[PDB]
């Protein structure tokens, strides 16, 4: 898709240049982007691991710097 | 889609509270010439 078409150009020119920073770069927000999203409806796993669902609503509570954190990166 | 009728539940904030900045006002005061009983200006 185009989706894909805008990373892979963007990452097929750079990977001829850096080959060291580029690939821990790009992979960096993901730690901190996984933070940022709600809870509607979520799996889980009781005390003897089996598996259930739940149906809580949680909501995704950031400070301001985490949003100064991830404008730096 | 329940996962959608559930987040217009907890999207319903309580009631905007309103508060005002100016007086409700619909009349002014304007200038207008005033003129005496025989018809001139006074």
């Amino acid at each position: 898709s185009h989706e894909d078409y805008l990373i892979a150009r963007e990452l097929i020119v750079l990977s001829y240049s850096n080959r060291s920073t580029l690939a821990k770069l790009v992979s960096s927000p993901m730690s901190i982007l996984v933070a940022l999203v709600d809870i509607n409806g979520t799996f889980i796993t009781n005390e003897e691991l089996e598996l259930e669902f739940s149906n809580k609503y949680v909501r995704a509570i950031v400070p301001d710097q985490t949003f100064d954190e991830l404008k730096q990166m | 889609p329940k996962e959608s009728i559930l987040k217009k539940l907890e999207d319903i904030k309580p009631e905007q509270v309103k508060k005002q900045t100016k007086l409700f006002r619909i009349f002014e005061p304007r200038q207008l010439p005033v003129y005496r009983a025989n018809g001139e200006k006074e």
